[PDB]
RNA sequence: GUGAAGAGGGAAACAACCCAGACCGCCAGCUAAGGUCCCAAAGUCAUGGUUAAGUGGGAAACGAUGUGGGAAGGCCCAGACAGCCGAGUCGGCCUGCGCGGAAGAU
RNA sequence: GAUGUCGGCUCAUCACAUCCUGGGGCUGAAGUAGGUCCCAAGGGUAUGGCUGUUCGCCAUUUAAAGUGGUACGCGAGCUGG
RNA sequence: GCUGAAAGCAUCUAAGCACGAAACUUGCCCCGAGAUGAGUUCUCCCUGACCCUUUAAGGGUCCUGAAGGAACGUUGAAGAC
């Protein structure tokens, strides 16, 4: 006998909705990455995507511990000589709240075409409303 | 202000205090006694 | 505030009674006709769109003609847009003339500059020429060195080199308004503005 | 691969992989990981019965 | 600790309202409100207020002392009130009051105008003297410090704006 | 002792360090060093303590009411320390973990 | 079985142990003008006589004429003292 | 600097509140939806019959050819092409 392998043409996926108000950033990101990759199903296969769709609400109310709210720095370089730039957690929350969760989850997925594909199933919002009622998501408690 | 690595009381009116993680000496009699660790 | 679209006619001078000569640029400003109003509910911002001039019928395609016929105005040679401030209102089909600048003191003018084509570093970036004698060998207007050694081992982004020069959008700020003539549709400003004779200009009240 | 699938199946019935293996050893069940993963994918009632056996052994 | 273990008396003519950690004190001179820290519990026995730590915190006693001092100041303020005095020293230095604005001449090439906040009153019994009245200790202190910052007492002659009861040292060249 | 003339696993990458000596095949099982939140196989295990510096994840002489433990002292209900009346207060010793001293070139 | 080595010209980029401009504490700080330490790298930062010189001395200017790294930056870019 | 305990006093800090620089983020000028996360708004154009088969985002025959575009010519204060 040969071991079972899943097929991209016949996999099944489902829609969940989550609330981030007051949760710890990293300990929520781990769960998001787990369920986007599909490690919780018995059909898991490293070279196929067998994950689920997840909506996240209230991204501007996520929490951190310690003195991180004023001391965690995000960096990036623009490609021009001398172009190194930075921002703090508070600043990032003020201008681009969704990026905070997006960057953290993107760091915990596999690197390559399949990982970039897995990232496309995540939908992050800043308030308490979404426009995906036609898909009928179910509430997930994390 | 005196910025140094060894800071200590120089007369009976000196006082030691800790502010925002720094160790400082303040005096109510002599402005020359004002010290900061660094 | 809103501004207007006009055309560059030429340059002349004005003599004053104290014996001063003011050099001026002459701008022709016909009536600007409103074609579309954009609001927050339907578009997401607040602006007006205008046309000016005239255009021959057999050069107007059906999409353009339908757009003009919705507003109920005659066809012109282009379409431009201006952003609105709080407490400014307009209606479709309305006409705006050069009497808008009756009490303004300074303006900003925008246009497209003359094109020089492919240019060297001496003319494009004001480099210095090397020696014309004393044994120079084929290197008189050339750029020189362009980097360092094995560290870093490349050329940095944004280096100054030879290439296309001119024929781009330019703005010049804070020009005195010298005269406003409404019976002949003329505006006279002090100094030079970008472009060539016969080109299009955008005129606005000064931001600083 | 077999180990990953068995962990996923066991957590859906309420136990972790390490505990499940310990309970099977204490109950003297000698089915290997290839067959365990095959049953996990193709027959879920039987897998539930195996999990109950392990839990009883640990109790 | 010791400061927090002394209860605060509530005299006749003052109303005390408690809701969670928000407290309101209302008297003849006005009304004051304050929110307290999450490690203090406050009780209104019969005519006294008492303060205590809440089990689960490691700095309850310090917070209790702070809360006691603050409530004591509020009770004094709503009945009597607080006052402060400022004095000017120099040649050509002058103050005046109009509405809720103090006009100051202090040797500059322009005048100084200071706009009082809501709840603070000022008076000038003499051209070289200012008196402030109010019901909020911190606000009145801040206003006095702001007024002093315009021209600080200098060490060779003593010129500028000073507090009434302040000792200003001087030295020789 | 190992490399030279030695492959496999660990130390991110890394002849000479740690574990261990490859005759051939297998879609069986147990362990070594090193590990068990996600990249990435396995405890978001159990019970009692310490740290608030992202210390952990670079460094000295020396400086300071950070704060956990221990063995002894001086004064005090016959009223102590502080300030202007009623329960504690002073300064040395040994020891665990943190803090300053700490400036570089795409 | 080859990695062209001093000085000049052209063209640069980074650090901060800061020369100028910006903000402060102490002074044996009356004022003008100075001394010393802390914070700060946005922009700016000479022409000539002599000598192959880098340096250096001299003449006359400037708010000021910073200190270092980049194969003691730069010859498939130039010179050849 | 204000108010304020731990530490009955004092103390800019532990809980609270206020000032403060050419450095930081904006305000000024130019590019910018290949932003594959490929966005929005206004206007215009196309309204016929059959056959086969392995029956499907299937192949073919007759009738039809719009909005618009490209090509060629006379050329520009646009340009190496």
């Amino acid at each position: 006998m040969k071991t079972f392998t899943a097929k991209p043409e016949t996999v099944k996926r489902d829609w969940y909705v989550v609330d981030a108000t007051g949760k710890t950033l990293g300990r929520l990101a781990t769960e998001l990455a787990r369920r986007l990759r599909g490690k919780h199903k018995a059909e898991y296969t490293p070279h196929v995507d067998t994950g689920d769709y997840i909506i996240v609400l209230n991204a501007d109310k996520v929490a951190v511990t310690g003195n991180k709210r004023t001391d965690k720095v995000y960096y990036h370089h623009t490609g021009h000589i001398g172009g190194i730039k930075q921002a703090t957690f508070e600043e990032m929350i003020a201008r681009r709240p969704e990026r905070v969760i997006e960057i953290a989850v993107k760091g915990m997925l596999p690197k390559g075409p399949l990982g970039r594909a897995m990232f496309r199933k995540l939908k992050v919002y800043a308030g308490n409303e979404h426009n995906h009622a036609a898909q009928q998501p179910q509430v997930l408690d994390i | 202000m005196k910025v140094r690595a060894s800071v200590k009381k120089l007369c009976r009116n000196c006082k030691i205090v800790k502010r925002d993680g720094v160790i400082r000496v303040i005096c109510s009699a002599e402005p020359k006694h004002k010290q900061r660790q660094g | 505030m809103i501004g207007l679209v006009g055309k560059k006619v030429g340059m002349t001078r004005i003599f004053t009674e104290d014996g001063v000569s003011i050099p001026v640029t002459v701008i022709e400003v016909e009536a600007n006709r409103v074609t579309q109003v954009k609001d927050l509910a339907n578009d997401g911002y607040r602006a007006i769109q205008v046309t000016t001039g005239a255009k021959k019928a057999n050069r107007v395609t059906k999409p353009e003609a339908g757009h003009f016929a919705k507003a109920g105005v005659e066809a012109g040679r282009g379409l431009w847009e201006f952003r609105l401030a709080e407490g400014e209102e307009f209606t479709v089909g309305q006409s705006i003339s050069v009497e808008l600048f009756a009490d303004v003191k300074k303006v900003d003018v925008t246009g497209t500059s003359k094109g020089k084509g492919f240019a060297g570093t001496v003319k494009r970036w004001n480099f210095r020429t090397q020696d014309a004698t004393h044994g120079n060998s084929l290197s008189h207007r050339v750029p020189g060195s362009i980097g360092q050694n094995q560290t870093p081992g490349k050329v940095f982004k944004g280096k100054k080199m030879a290439g296309q020069m001119g024929n781009e959008r330019v703005t010049v700020q804070s020009l005195d308004v010298v005269r406003v003539d409404a019976e002949r549709n003329l505006l006279l400003v002090k100094g030079a503005v970008p472009g060539a004779t016969g080109s299009d200009l955008i005129v606005k009240p000064a931001v600083k | 691969l077999w180990i990953a699938r068995i962990n996923a199946a066991a957590r859906q019935n309420g136990i972790s992989y390490s505990k499940f293996i310990n309970g099977l050893k204490k109950a003297s069940v000698e089915i290997d990981r290839k067959i365990l993963a095959d049953i996990a994918v193709f027959d879920k009632v039987a897998f539930t019965a195996l999990v109950e056996k392990a839990k009883a052994a640990l109790a | 600790s010791r400061v927090a273990k002394a209860p605060v008396v509530v005299p006749a003519g003052v109303d005390v309202k408690i809701n969670g950690q928000v407290i309101t004190i209302k008297g003849k001179n006005g009304e004051l409100t304050r929110t307290l820290n999450d490690a203090v519990e406050v009780k209104h026995a019969d005519n006294t207020l008492t303060f205590g730590p809440r089990d689960g915190y490691a700095d309850g006693w310090a917070q209790a002392g702070t809360a006691r001092a603050l409530l004591n100041s509020m009770v004094i303020g709503v009945t009597e009130g607080f006052t402060k005095k400022l004095q000017l020293v120099g040649v050509g230095y002058r103050a005046a009051v109009k509405g809720n604005v103090i006009n100051l001449s202090l040797g500059f090439s322009h005048p100084v105008d200071h706009q009082l906040p809501a709840g603070i009153t000022a008076e000038c019994p003499t051209q070289t003297e200012i008196v402030l009245k109010g019901a909020d200790k911190q606000v009145i202190g801040q206003v006095a410090a702001d007024l002093r910052a315009y021209r600080r007492p200098e060490p060779y002659k003593g010129k500028g704006v000073r507090y009434a009861d302040e000792v200003v040292r001087t030295k020789e060249a």
